[PDB]
RNA sequence: CGACUCUUAGCGGUGGAUCACUCGGCUCGUGCGUCGAUGAAGAACGCAGCUAGCUGCGAGAAUUAAUGUGAAUUGCAGGUUGAUCAUCGACACUUCGAACGCACUUGCGGCCCCGGGUUCCUCCCGGGGCUACGCCUGUCUGAGCGUCGCU
RNA sequence: GAAAAUCCGGGGGAGAGGGUGUAAAUCUCGCGCCGGGCCGUACCCAUAUCCGCAGCAGGUCUCCAAGGUGAACAGCCUCUGG
RNA sequence: CCGCCGCAGGUGCAGAUCUUGGUGGUAGUAGCAAAUAUUCAAACGAGAACUUUGAAGGCCGAAGUGGAGAAGGGUUCCAUGUGAACAGCAGUUGAACAUGGGUCAGUCGGUCCUGAGAGAUGGGCGAGCGCCGUUCCGAAGGGACGGGCGAUGGCCUCCGUUG
RNA sequence: AAAUACCGGCACGAGACCGAUAGUCAACAAGUACCGUAAGGGAAAGUUGAAAAGAACUUUGAAGAGAGAGUUCAAGAGGGCG
RNA sequence: CGCGACCUCAGAUCAGACGUGGCGACCCGCUGAAUUUAAGCAUAUUAGUCAGCGGAGGAAAAGAAACUAACCAGGAUUCCCUCAGUAACGGCGAGUGAACAGGGAAGAGCCCAGCGCCGAAUCCCCGCCCCGCGGCGGGGCGCGGGAAAUGUGGCGUACGGAAG
């Protein structure tokens, strides 16, 4: 669900989510666009998970 | 206009993918699989096509249960015992 | 740390689930390392972690079902999981006791007229 | 079409991922026989059923 | 590629062969017992004359007597070292040394059908009892062991040619008068049998 | 002398015969003679660091454990208190399928119990267990101007 | 010259509210708080992404529709776009 | 691998409009002629009648050669790279090939409803897989208002949940 | 019960069988590729060498392709190659 | 009117079980053609065969005489040899076509209901305790429940049986 992704993104990355959009790719895997609440920078938590 | 011109109008399917046999034979209006007859409890197999039988029999697939039964047979179907430890 | 299924079994319930998440986070960080595009030394480790998750989850499940079939040992009704799964037709057979049952009339034949050990001269 | 069922989009997903050429280290294996992928499928030529 | 090719008929590629071979071909042949007997008799009498045994190709020049008959001690042999030593002394060994020379590869498809190595036939050692003689001789190539009571036409006369070299034992040789009889005394070990 | 054409030969092409190979068939024989609501056969979809097919496998996903074996695996990397193989008895085994809450869209519920937001409090969200048909023994519950009984 | 889901109005008046109030039940009024999962969504849509073995003069359901001439959505010429 | 003596057969090809595969002559031939049309300069590049940019001349002419969709396709979309094969000349180009990318909904749809109809159970038939039938020969309702006898949640206050 | 049957299944052993147009349709990624709306139809396709030692380096070409050199008993075996 | 029985028939996500579907070489039950043959053809033949449907098992089915015989008699079933291309069937055409005895492989016999006797002498299920088994079995304990006289168990079955 969007609901399961919201509680997953929260619990694994100690962040809170404004909204989740989802699409299922042509490849077949579900991509989630997890918009974050405005008291958290995405670019400052993207470095913490380790993506650059 | 019975050939080339009439093939253009072919744009709505009679069959779709059956969900027993996976084959594109599940007639949407009749709601029966032309291959396996899905809503019918028993498999649609006929003795007049020996070739059609042997395409879809016990050999064909994995036998993910039935292959280990053959392995479990040759020890008298033993249960709840382990081999003796180190 | 090389995780083997001998120094997991003796350990405690919540002690093993701690180690499970200690591996789960380790794996999720290696799947980020796979996509951020580097470290062949880390892409080999991803399999080692996948199997050590499987080792822990097995020993979790092994010790549950060693404890459940100890719990359900004395009882007359144990769950369908714990009952002996062999072939279906083999479960439908008469018990070790039921095949052994003789009628009173047949026990009397066996007593009066037992098949004798004999041997005839030519 | 644009309007799809989830069941068909999973079928079309698998068929895409099968339509990639063999890796160039598969033919360096000891008992290699495969030269190229024979089960490749172009969208003009072979129409994937349905 | 098959669509519209040619599928039935001897001549068609793929296709069925003309008159497919059945398993109810008459494979086996029965011979009259009297005729089977009068083949063993003939196969035995040919072995007596060195003219016919040499013409079968058996190196028997050094051999002391053609109906070579050895002691009943030979039955009690257990090691091949004992068996090989005996043939050196009887001077039947150049017949085995000739088999060794003949050990070549079979020409044709027989190689891929479990008939790869071919060689020659050696002497045929006939024994009454078995106190180990079969164990002691079997590793030596060319030697076939026969019981006297159970003599085979496929082994005494190999190829259908007559006069194989035979090495009798003493106890074997004396049973032939009983098995086959003389012309005045019928066989005691056959229900109703005279010599032809 | 031309060029062209034809014949023969050498050499070179085209083509894949012939021969020699055979981890495949075919045939006969032997021993066994074992599927499934404890979810079969079959199907779908997934699973490898690099991986399409085949094979293996099931979210523990080219495998876990256990035993036997005792140093490999290998296309390229990479990191003996047991590598790898074999065996296989422990454990696990996604979706559909007899296919089982109802529908085939993966669409709608109902019940009971858990946790979180909450401070059981009706919503919400997640998770868990149940909810198919026939039928048997029993159990419970009521039905009948069926047959009576008693007040 | 459709059905049904769905929604509303009315006729009735079983009930319900509290003893002059810190009013009560009750409000289809105005605000405020919380939530809305699952699946499809790219592109072609045709003198080259569909069907006719093909970039096949065939076939394949629609929507929008400028100026001039003119009865005109005719034909002919032109602008946007191609 | 073969000679000799025997044994055995799926044992001898020019044909069957034979079967399968290969190759000729035809022949560098028919052909690459439906819907008016191209031209100049430059750029990249080993290479340009065809690519790209600019300029000219044209065409579709709003019932379009325009802009969007439904069926159907299934990644053909998009960028970059390549020029083997394919795109019946070519190609620096492509819907080819190789890489990477790309489809974000409470409100657009689907889901919901019923239509023609399809189709279980009851029943009926049928040797049987089953078929007929859709309100018909059926004990086809598991749902709300009140109320006692009871129970717990809150200072059991009194209601939620319920027996 | 036994003696009896058994072209499916799990194992095996064997052959006066077939030898890649043969033998199973299938010796190989074969009930695969591909065809049909569907029931169904259904291929072709074995071989470098003892060992990849699979041709470095130079040279012409934009390149495919060459010329040399080199490996090898042999390329008169150069990756669909006895 | 009420309450207690009984009978007959409903409902349960009631406690515990069980069936379905697959494979289908062999096997059991049905159903069942036409090519073909007869130089045509219709009865016959193909053939109770192919296809169709159902049900199994490691084998199945059969099976301990409502038998064969006509003998000096044999003695369940199944299988092999032979009877035998026979007796018989048949547009008496084409064609079809067994059995007994005989030799062998194997060899094994039995049980009810009824009839009657024994105080239902019988069986099932729940709860406790003790063994105890991945074939829920054994022994205690209970005015614990139930089925069963519309007949459970023992004795007994044509070879006769029972009672004293």
């Amino acid at each position: 669900n969007k609901h399961q992704i919201k509680q997953a993104v929260k619990k694994l990355y100690d962040i809170d989510v404004a909204k989740v959009n989802t699409l299922i790719r042509p490849d077949g895997e579900k991509k989630a666009y997890v918009r974050l609440a405005p008291d958290y920078d995405a670019l400052d938590v993207a470095n913490k998970i380790g993506i650059i | 206009t019975k050939g080339t011109s009439s093939f253009g109008k072919r744009r709505n399917k009679t069959h779709t993918l059956c969900r027993r046999c996976g084959s594109k034979a599940y007639h949407l209006q009749k709601s029966t699989c032309g291959k396996c007859g899905y809503p019918a409890k028993r498999k649609r197999k006929y003795n007049w096509s020996a070739k059609a039988k042997r395409r879809n029999t016990t050999g064909t697939g994995r036998m993910r249960h039935l292959k280990i039964v053959y392995r479990r047979f040759r020890h008298g179907f033993r249960e709840g015992t382990t081999p003796k430890p180190k | 740390a090389k995780i083997k299924a001998r120094d997991l079994r003796g350990k405690k319930k919540e002690e093993l689930l701690k180690q499970l998440d200690d591996l789960k986070v380790e794996l999720s960080q290696l799947r980020v390392a796979k996509v951020t595009g580097g470290a062949a030394s880390k892409l080999s480790k991803i399999r080692v972690v996948r199997k050590s998750i499987a080792r822990v989850l097995t020993v979790i499940n092994q010790t549950q079902k060693e404890n459940l079939r100890k719990f359900y040992k004395g009882k007359k009704y144990k769950p369908l999981d714990l009952r002996p799964k062999k072939t279906r037709a083999m479960r439908r057979r008469l018990n070790k006791h039921e095949e052994s049952l003789k009628t009173k009339k047949q026990q009397r034949k066996e007593r009066l007229y037992p098949l004798r050990k004999y041997a005839v001269k030519a | 079409s644009s309007h799809k069922t989830f069941r068909i989009k999973r079928f079309l997903a698998k068929k895409q991922k099968q339509n990639r050429p063999i890796p160039q280290w598969i033919w360096m294996k000891t008992g290699n026989k495969i030269r190229y992928n024979s089960k490749r499928r172009h969208w003009r030529r072979t129409k994937l059923g349905l | 590629h098959r669509s519209g090719q040619g599928a039935f008929g001897n001549m068609c590629r793929g296709g069925r062969m003309f008159a497919p071979t059945k398993t109810w071909r008459r494979w086996h042949r029965r011979v009259n017992t009297t005729q089977k007997r009068y083949a063993i008799c003939s196969a035995l009498a040919a072995s007596a004359l060195p003219a016919l045994v040499m013409s079968k190709g058996h190196r028997i020049e050094e051999v002391p007597e053609l109906p070579l008959v050895v002691e009943d001690k030979v039955e009690g042999y257990k090691k091949t070292k004992e068996a090989v030593l005996l043939l050196k002394k009887l001077k039947a060994w150049n017949d085995i040394k000739k088999v060794y020379a003949s050990q070549r590869m079979r020409a044709g498809k027989g190689k891929m059908r479990n008939r790869r190595r071919i060689q020659r036939r050696g002497p045929c050692v006939i024994y009454n009892e078995d106190n180990g003689i079969v164990k002691a001789f079997r590793n030596i190539p060319g030697i076939t062991l026969l019981n006297v009571t159970k003599l085979n036409i496929l082994k005494l006369a190999p190829g259908g040619h007559v006069g194989r070299f035979c090495i009798w034992t003493e106890s074997a040789f004396r049973k032939l008068d009983d098995l086959y009889g003389t012309w005045r005394k019928a066989a005691s070990l056959k229900s109703n049998y005279n010599l032809p």
